[PDB]
């Protein structure tokens, strides 16, 4: 695309100072270029990408939630028509997301930590747009997502300690995909329990840094544990 | 709603 | 534009729409599609303009302020060419505005409330091009946000009370261009100073509700005052 | 930085 000319390390180092403005979207653009070199992410690369597409998409999520808001209590076209303008900018990004992980992200990934987290972002992609379907698709979104996940899962037990921020990270949006998309609330509150529960137990083995790292992501857990109790 | 995962994570 | 097939009245509904949406880029192409069906704007309309356009640029001001500051502490291309292209972008958001008040809002603007807020809106942009300017034509530029300010300035002063808000924010916005752009910090105070006194001695002609909107940009020139001296 | 108006003016 756009980015085609320049340098992979020149967009990295531009996604980089994009986060420092608050430029989510130039951020995404070059992560989006950084990716089409065709080279495998490191770690520190996969988070600015992340960084950069949730910022997006949570800007369009907030956006989408004011006007279905407006438009369920109204309930002229323009209401709906800008609903549906946000909603299929919505989708566009996620449809971007998620063909950079079909092309080719996921298929290169062999390790745990950076094949867990691409499964991850793949569910969590689905996962918004499972937040705004309504059509004869709906459950085959929902499906795409839960799939998505339950791949992670079971790579994330088998080679990934019960502290990982990846695991972690993972179970916790799997159990909000439970609560908020499934309507699986009694499995998210199993899952978020006994995730916490087999990570406090591991938190022995960590250092200070990986400690914090841990339970930041830990503490959401027991927030939505209070939340849906 | 819930809480969801940050973006970042190691 | 994109928004020639829309009618004028859906474009300002839409408007609000994006405002409570946080959505100021779309919200600025709508009133930008607005304005360009030719009719004047009423009072909220050119309320709903300058909102959208100035959250689209406060956020291009804030990125490039960042940008420039690192810029600033490197003193590779990367830097500079990504604070380049946040600076065309907003200087490209502030010629858009400039042509919407030369094409033909200024001109058609008989009334001292619209032809005030239009001018000090000029103002306004060529002040925020003039934060970014560095070459042959930047005395261009703050000449030409001084003229556009002191066009306003005489009519405010002729045709509208001390108190009136239009007046008192152009006021401000005149005295902020000669601290921060001409180098002027005793015309700014002095500025200040009087726009503060007499405002002040003309509340007492004011509703509650009036009294409420004049007060509240005369604690903007108070906290000024206070900054600056 | 100093303050500036807000957009919306009555
Ligand atoms: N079987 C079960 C018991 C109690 C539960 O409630 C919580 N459990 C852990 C935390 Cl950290 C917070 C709460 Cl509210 C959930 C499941
Ligand atoms: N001649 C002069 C005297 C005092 C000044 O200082 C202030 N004057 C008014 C307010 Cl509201 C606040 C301040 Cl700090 C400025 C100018
Ligand atoms: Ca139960
Ligand atoms: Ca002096
Ligand atoms: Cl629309
Ligand atoms: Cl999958
Ligand atoms: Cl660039
Ligand atoms: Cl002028
Ligand atoms: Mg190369
Ligand atoms: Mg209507
Ligand atoms: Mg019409
Ligand atoms: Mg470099």
């Amino acid at each position: 695309g756009a980015m085609g000319s320049m340098e992979r390390a020149s967009l990295i180092q531009k996604a980089k100072l994009a986060e420092q403005a608050e430029r989510y979207e130039d951020m995404a653009a070059f992560m989006k270029g950084a990716v089409e070199k065709g080279e495998e992410l490191s770690c520190e690369e996969r988070n600015l990408l992340s960084v950069a597409y949730k910022n997006v998409v949570g800007g369009q999520r907030a956006a989408w939630r004011v006007l279905s808001s407006i438009e369920q209590k109204s309930n002229g076209p323009e209401v709906r028509e800008y609903r549906e303008k946000v909603e299929t900018e919505l989708q566009g990004v996620c449809d971007t997301v998620l063909g950079l992980l079909d092309s080719h992200l996921i298929k290169e990934a062999g390790d745990a930590e950076s094949r867990v987290f691409y499964l991850k972002m793949k569910g969590d992609y689905y996962r918004y747009l499972a937040e705004v379907a309504t059509g004869d698709d709906k459950k085959r979104i929902i499906d795409s997502a839960r799939s998505a996940y339950q791949e992670a899962m079971d790579i994330s037990k088998k080679e990934m300690p019960p502290t990982n921020p990846i695991r972690l990270g993972l179970a916790l949006n799997f159990s909000v995909f439970h609560y908020e998309i499934a309507n699986s609330p009694e499995e998210a509150i199993s899952l978020a329990k006994t995730t916490f529960d087999e990570a406090m137990a591991d938190l022995h083995t960590l250092s200070e840094d990986s400690y914090k790292d841990s339970t930041l992501i830990m503490q959401l857990l027991r927030d939505n544990l209070t939340l849906w109790t | 709603r819930s809480h969801s995962s940050p973006a970042s994570l190691q």
